[PDB]
RNA sequence: GCCCUGAAAAUGGAUGGCGCUCAAGCGUGUUACCUAUACUCUACCGUCAGGGUUGAUAUGAUGCCCUGACGAGUAGGCAGG
RNA sequence: AAGCUCGUAUCAGUUUUAUGAAUGUAAGAAUGAAGAGCUUUUAGUGGGCCAUUUUUGGUAAGC
RNA sequence: GGAAUACUGCCAGCUGGGACUGAGGACUGCGACGUAAGUCAAGGAUGCUGGCAUAAUGGUUAUAUGCCGCCCGUCUUGAAA
């Protein structure tokens, strides 16, 4: 009744970078509560959606989406690597990304 | 086949991949309670009945409980919960792949519903709260970290 | 508990059994919390549902007792 | 991390000189090869030899005799610095020969900036009876019934946002 | 033939090693006759010799 | 107040002072 | 988590606190810091009082007015501190210190709503027990801030009017912790426990 | 060994900044992680080298293939457009 | 770049042993390379600075 | 006196999760399994299913954000100038 949530709420941190040169193909995602690489392994290869309203209606809904996959971990904090079809916009650095529970291994 | 090839396409090499039957993850034993992750029936508790010829699963709610018909579904779009029912009372062998062609609901299909459902309800009624458990919707609540969670 | 300096494994066990600490230990609200963390962690999804269902009842009886 | 290595060497047996003197020394190292490399370096400081002139006869590990006991360790140490080298002795209350020399090496870094290349460990010996203990910070635990607290306990949090406002009793 | 050959090789170093400690003697381990090398530094700034 | 940046003419005019201390010791 | 994480300086270390308060905006995290004045630091006082004035002198030549403006009021003191680790200047930056807010005292609407702290940055819990450690308040003042009191005073007020609050609550609970106690031990309950709850 | 002293001015000033003090400093040890046009693997381009291919190949033998390695570049040289 | 002989045992910024006052000559020494030598001709080229290692002269030093 | 257990090393041990890739195009080859018939994970991906024509999808331009980007040519000098 309160929740219809079937996903874990992570944020979109950056593009994988260096000091100097970012590659925008690899988006870095923090997920909620995940602290280790070990806890993250679970999320590897689940589908992510980034969701957002736009100005104009397209298919009877103002509410657009991008889709993509958690691919591997990143450092220790559980920050994770993620690739989308079209890359995520950078203007969205620090925005919410809905991480889902299909495909299950469980 | 009678019509000689008007254009020169080269035929394929003799490809070496036999189709082997799909090995399901340990947790799935027919008559298991599941959560559907995607579809019209995303977020429902749903009973496993039979693995299929098209590597899918045949599942019903059943319909009298949560409003899920006899449905096929994919193996990965489901979480297998530990709660198992009695399933052995059910006749399931009627339905295979071909049971699901389309070339307003068919009166044949609804007759198979009620045969399954009434032969199922009985077994759900044994366990406390299960009839209620199935009718409810699964969701995540704040602090449910699903790497921790047990299903 | 009472233990001599540099006590060996057998000797530790004896005195540990003499003081019978585990019974004392699991009696504390401290160890009870550690259990209560562990036992909750291993709830089934269905078993977790039950909890919600009970906590629905236990509330009704409680809110009855108040406003009196 | 360290292990102790019993090494013997004998400067390859020449004509008319069959089976020479055999030089036994216990070397603390991290691996068998550091150990061997250290071994020749000590050989060049005791007398005139070289790594090619001799042979490693037998290099074998030594485990600690009773590593569920707490001993006290009186250690002799030669070490180099900015100045000319100089002999030393410290004491270490410890479990194992090996963890002792280890914890000494940290202290030898912390206080005197000297690294593993500089330090020769001369001799490590258990002291059996008390009163042979010449250092205060060791004698400090050799009192009957030493009951003390660890006040101001840092509880390491994983989460950044704590609601309790952390109190440090123990 | 080779499977028997390597197995018996290592077993008769083992036994010979065990024999020295029993007989109070010392066992010379047979000189290493084969090395593997791997390049560890890149192509630039390497001296000619 | 004094600074704690090493200007590069100094940072490398230290190396060229340190090199002069190398050739001094040998002779 | 929570949309707004009203923090609270009261025993934190200007630095550290900052840093984290920082990252958190950068990662889209509406914060809000309170009791700035009860922020702390490291070192004697007669230091921060330097490691500052110096800062003060700074200022511009030809035109003093156009230059490194030396804010007094705590809040800001600490601001800076932070707008100093956030590439401020660039959309993503501005877009942050956009997300920030640092009051001295703890005015509404925040008075009324839970706050919190940031382990990983309390004097108590980081400074080797018993070591020199400054406390803004003075440190502000000492160099301009004209209010220490207002805050102060128009404080004590708050604390009051609250604690008062408290009570009323402490009183309340008690009752619960009592009802639950009694109407605790009857079946239903029991059961739960088994599962744990 | 660390610390203060062990003098250097004059437009405001820089461990790069903020800031740091049981460090985010010094010494040392252990692991984990970050990333280059580097290395590994696969595809692709091109070049070079080695080859196959006719009582003719279901495409111009100045074709159609098979294998492998290689690929910075000024003056300058050679070649294809 | 063309031509001729080879396609090799033709050599190598390498080590070793041998033989003399870091360094000369040989190998039925090792490792690596099928890319070598002989004709004939034809473009471009005559900048220094820094570091290293031996010294040589050097007084407050630097050099 | 009797076991263990760590550590080092092995396995042509077993069982999972994730990403990237699918070059090639009748058959020949080396094999494996089967008593044989045959089959195969054996000289490089096949199988099933879903989405559309007022489509699906793909592009152009204008900006936005992240990260990077010293003014082109000529002529000196050791390059910056």
């Amino acid at each position: 009744a309160e929740s219809h949530r079937l996903y874990v709420k992570g944020k979109h941190l950056s593009y994988q970078r260096s000091k100097r040169v970012n590659n925008p193909n690899v988006s870095l995602i923090k997920i909620e509560g995940v602290a280790t690489p070990q806890d993250a392994q679970f999320y590897l290869g689940k589908r992510i959606a980034y969701v957002y309203r736009a100005s104009k209606e397209v298919r009877g809904s103002k509410i657009r989406v991008m889709w993509g996959k958690v691919t591997r971990t990143h450092g220790n904090s559980g920050v994770v690597r993620a690739t989308f079809r079209n890359n995520l916009p950078a203007k969205t650095f620090g925005a919410s990304v809905r991480i889902f529970l299909y495909p299950s291994n469980i | 086949p009678k019509w000689y090839p008007s254009e020169d396409v080269a035929a394929l090499k003799k490809t070496r991949k036999a189709a082997r039957p799909q090995k399901l993850r340990a947790s799935l034993v027919p008559g298991t309670v599941l959560i559907l992750l995607a579809g019209r029936f995303r977020g429902k508790r749903v009973v496993y009945l039979k693995h299929l010829e098209d590597n899918t699963l045949l599942i019903s709610g059943p319909f009298k409980v949560n409003g899920v018909p006899l449905r096929r579904v994919n193996a990965r779009y489901v979480i297998a919960t530990s709660t198992k029912v009695s399933v052995e009372g059910v006749n399931v062998e009627k339905f295979n792949v071909e049971y699901f062609a389309k070339e307003e609901i068919k009166a044949e299909r609804v007759e198979d519903q009620k045969v399954v459902d009434k032969a199922l309800i009985a077994e759900i009624k044994k366990t406390p709260l299960l009839k209620q458990y199935l009718s409810a919707s699964f969701s995540l609540k704040n602090g449910d970290k699903p790497h921790m969670l047990k299903f | 508990f009472a233990l001599p300096r540099g006590a060996r494994t057998a000797t530790v066990s004896k005195k540990w059994a003499a003081a019978a600490v585990c019974e004392k230990w699991a009696a504390s609200s401290w160890a009870k919390k550690i259990a209560q963390r562990e036992r909750r962690a291993a709830l089934t999804d269905f078993e977790r549902f039950q909890v919600m269902v009970l906590r629905k009842q236990k509330r009704y009886t409680v809110k009855k007792a108040l406003a009196k | 991390h360290f292990k102790e290595y019993q090494v013997i060497g004998r400067r390859l047996p020449t004509e008319s000189v069959p089976e020479p003197k055999l030089f036994r020394m216990r070397i603390f190292a991290s691996n068998e090869v550091i150990a061997k490399s250290r071994y020749w370096y000590f050989l060049q400081k005791l007398h005139k030899v070289k790594k090619a002139s001799g042979e490693i006869v037998s290099i074998n590990q030594i485990n600690e005799a009773h590593p569920t006991k707490v001993k006290n360790f009186g250690v002799w140490v030669r070490y180099d610095s900015r100045s000319g080298t100089h002999n030393m002795y410290k004491e270490i209350r410890d479990v194992s020969r090996v963890a002792a020399v280890e914890t000494l090496y940290q202290d030898m870094a912390a206080r005197h900036r000297a690294r593993f290349r500089s330090i020769h460990i001369l001799k490590v010996a258990e002291i059996e009876k008390t009163a042979d203990v010449k250092r205060q910070y060791v004698k400090q635990f050799l009192t009957k019934d030493l009951k003390f607290p660890l006040p101001h306990r840092v509880q390491k949090s994983t989460k950044t946002f704590s609601y309790k406002r952390p109190s440090t009793f123990y | 033939a080779y499977q028997k050959e390597y197995e018996t090789a290592e077993r008769n170093i083992i036994q010979a090693k065990r024999d020295a400690k029993a007989a109070g003697s010392y066992y010379v381990e047979a000189q290493h006759k084969l090395v593997f090398v791997v390049r560890i530094k890149g192509i630039n700034k390497i001296p000619p010799k | 107040r004094q600074s704690r940046r090493t200007s590069t003419k100094l940072k490398e005019g230290i190396k060229k002072k340190a090199s002069a201390h190398r050739k001094k010791e040998k002779k | 988590v929570e949309p707004v994480v009203v923090i609270d300086g009261k025993g934190h270390l200007v630095g550290r606190l900052a840093s984290v308060v920082a990252k958190q905006l950068l990662n889209g995290q509406k914060i809000v810091v309170v009791r700035a004045e009860e922020l702390n630091i490291s070192g004697e006082f007669f230091r921060n009082k330097l490691k500052y004035h110096d800062f003060l002198r700074k200022a511009t030549a030809f035109n003093k007015t156009r230059g490194p403006f030396h804010f007094r009021a705590p809040s800001r003191i600490f601001y800076k501190a932070l707008r100093g680790m956030v590439s401020h200047k660039t959309a993503r930056g501005k877009a942050a210190l956009e997300r920030l807010k640092v009051f001295e005292g703890i005015p509404p609407p925040y008075d009324k709503k839970k706050r919190v702290v940031v382990p990983q940055a309390l004097r108590v819990l980081r400074l080797k027990p018993g070591r020199k450690y400054t406390t803004l308040g003075k440190l502000s003042t000492s160099v301009g801030w004209k209010y220490e009191d207002v805050v102060a005073k128009l404080e004590a007020k708050r604390k009051v009017s609250s604690a008062e609050y408290y009570a009323k609550k402490r009183a309340f609970t008690k009752k619960v912790a009592s009802a639950n106690a009694t109407a605790a031990e009857s079946d239903v309950a029991k059961q739960l426990a088994a599962l744990g709850y």
